[PDB]
């Protein structure tokens, strides 16, 4: 029947991080006043810890937000090269976005070029699709959602080389096409550019929250 | 205001794991950007990276059984200090609706027939059974459907006959 004591605490560590928020914690002993036969303990924690506070933010690597929109389709020294065979230039942008505090530089190219055609406002003539799959209930717990398919007049796009040597570059590129164009095709019910159908949706279910949806139907 | 500082944020579900203690600022908590907070400890725990949308969550089930019906799933803007696309502040909600078909056809109950005549009673001495049974085939149910209530009645019968000593 002997009762052990804490011994000292030993040395704290040091804070482990070089940013942020870390723990540091000592550690002590119960070996100054032993417990002999099996009586009492030690009373207590043989651990404290605590928190230590970098002042400095950690570093954030940047990411690459999503592609802009294509540039118009042009060629240097001809203006506008709509409704023709003329293969130009155009490019996009990226933004390196988040980069904080040293962190790592984006990597990758922040620009893309591709060489295409223009058929910006060209009057082409287009044929019917068929009917596209049924879209979503909108608005979303709105008042009355309603779906919607439509078919559309697609334009037949005109028969131009997909594979254009590039003088300047001196490479076999590839074109694509950028632009609105202005289909031309028979009406359907009425319509020249676009038909529609909507359908309401049934039984439409309200909006709570994930939590919330969770413990209402546990409780009933 | 304080605030609990936690050491990991879980995706794909949301919790806050890893408690590395409370009574800290939330602007000190998330100098570590892959740390996350909780605020009462309630629950919404917000990482404390830059704002982005969640991901899409699993459909929830159809608000009916039978025929066309409609489903939800929402995405929730994680983050701190900014906003996510749309304008959005940290914690809103956005929700899709979908159309919904389980099953094609429903369960249309039947109704009964006429009954069945009185079968004989179930024994020739003392007191037995009498039992008559009717059909679900007037309409016969489509799908999943039965008839409310039961196929047959018993009752007893007394036969007037000592059995054998
Ligand atoms: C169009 O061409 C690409 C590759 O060639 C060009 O891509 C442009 C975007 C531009 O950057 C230009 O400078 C570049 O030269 C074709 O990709 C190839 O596709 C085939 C089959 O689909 C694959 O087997 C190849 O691996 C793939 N890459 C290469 C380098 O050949 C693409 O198919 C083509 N599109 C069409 C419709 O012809
Ligand atoms: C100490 O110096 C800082 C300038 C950063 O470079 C620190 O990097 C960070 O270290 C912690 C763990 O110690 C990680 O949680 C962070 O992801 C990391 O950015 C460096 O340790
Ligand atoms: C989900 O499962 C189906 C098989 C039905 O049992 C649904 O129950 C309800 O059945 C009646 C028919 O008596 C229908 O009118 C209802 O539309 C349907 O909700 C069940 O919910
Ligand atoms: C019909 O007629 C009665 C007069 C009896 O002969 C019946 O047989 C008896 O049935 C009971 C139980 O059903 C037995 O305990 C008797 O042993 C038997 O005699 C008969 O079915
Ligand atoms: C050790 O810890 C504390 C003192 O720091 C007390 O609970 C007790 O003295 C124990 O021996
Ligand atoms: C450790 O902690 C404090 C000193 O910081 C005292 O209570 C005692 O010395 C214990 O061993
Ligand atoms: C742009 O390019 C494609 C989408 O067109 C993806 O790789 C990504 O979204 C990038 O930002
Ligand atoms: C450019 O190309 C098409 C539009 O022609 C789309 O994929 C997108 O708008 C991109 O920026
Ligand atoms: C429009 O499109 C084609 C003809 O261009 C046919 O599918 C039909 O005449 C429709 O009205
Ligand atoms: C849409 O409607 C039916 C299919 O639901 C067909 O006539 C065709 O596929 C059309 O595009
Ligand atoms: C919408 O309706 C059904 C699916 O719900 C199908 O006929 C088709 O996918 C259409 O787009
Ligand atoms: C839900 O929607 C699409 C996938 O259906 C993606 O933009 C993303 O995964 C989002 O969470
Ligand atoms: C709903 O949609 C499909 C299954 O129809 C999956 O992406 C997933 O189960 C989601 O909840
Ligand atoms: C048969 O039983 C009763 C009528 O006897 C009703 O519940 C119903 O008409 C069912 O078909
Ligand atoms: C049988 O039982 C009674 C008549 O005895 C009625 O509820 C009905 O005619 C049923 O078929
Ligand atoms: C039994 O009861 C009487 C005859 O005893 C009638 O209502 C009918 O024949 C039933 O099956």
């Amino acid at each position: 029947g002997v009762a052990g004591g804490w011994g000292p605490w030993g040395p704290v560590s040091p804070c482990p991080v070089t940013c942020g928020l870390g723990q540091t914690m000592e550690q002590r002993t119960c070996n100054h006043p032993v417990p002999q036969h099996g009586g009492p303990f030690c009373a207590g924690d043989a651990t404290r810890t605590h928190i230590c506070n970098t002042a400095v933010p950690c570093p954030v690597d940047g990411e690459w937000d999503s592609w802009g929109e294509w540039s118009p389709c042009i060629r240097r020294n001809m203006k506008s090269i709509s409704c023709q065979e003329i293969p130009g230039q155009q490019s996009r942008g990226r933004t390196c976005r988040g980069r904080k505090f040293d962190g790592h530089r984006c990597a990758g190219q922040q620009q893309d070029i591709r060489h295409c055609y223009s058929i910006q406002h060209c009057p082409l003539k287009g044929s019917w699709s068929e009917w596209s799959t049924w879209g979503l209930c909108m608005p979303p717990c709105g008042p009355n959602p309603t779906r919607a398919r439509q078919r559309l007049c697609t334009p037949l796009l005109p028969k131009y080389p997909p594979t254009v040597s590039m003088v300047e570059g001196q490479g076999e590129k590839n074109v694509t096409f950028w632009g609105r164009p202005l289909p031309r095709c028979e009406e359907l019910q009425g319509q020249k550019l676009v038909v529609e159908e909507k359908r309401p949706c049934l039984h439409v279910p309200a909006c709570k929250d994930p939590e919330e949806e969770e413990l209402e139907n546990l409780y009933f | 205001d304080p605030v609990l500082c936690f050491t990991q944020y879980e995706e794909s579900s949301g919790k806050c794991k890893g408690l590395l203690g409370g009574g800290v600022s939330v602007e000190d908590c998330c100098l570590n950007t892959a740390f996350a907070y909780q605020k009462r400890s309630g629950g919404l725990c917000q990482p404390c990276r830059s704002p982005r949308w969640s991901l899409w969550s699993t459909w929830a089930p159809c608000s009916v059984t039978c025929s066309e019906g409609s489903q939800l799933r929402y995405r929730r803007c994680v983050g701190w200090n900014g906003q996510c696309s749309g304008k959005v502040a940290p914690g809103t909600l956005e929700w899709q609706l979908q159309a919904c078909e389980d099953q094609q056809c429903c369960p249309e109950m039947g109704g009964w027939s006429g009954w069945g005549p009185w079968e004989p009673c179930s024994v020739t001495c003392s007191k037995g059974t009498r039992t008559r049974r009717r059909a679900c085939n007037h309409p016969a149910p489509k799908c999943g459907g039965h008839c409310p209530g039961q196929a047959q009645e018993s009752e007893a019968c007394d036969t007037q006959q000592v059995c054998p000593e």
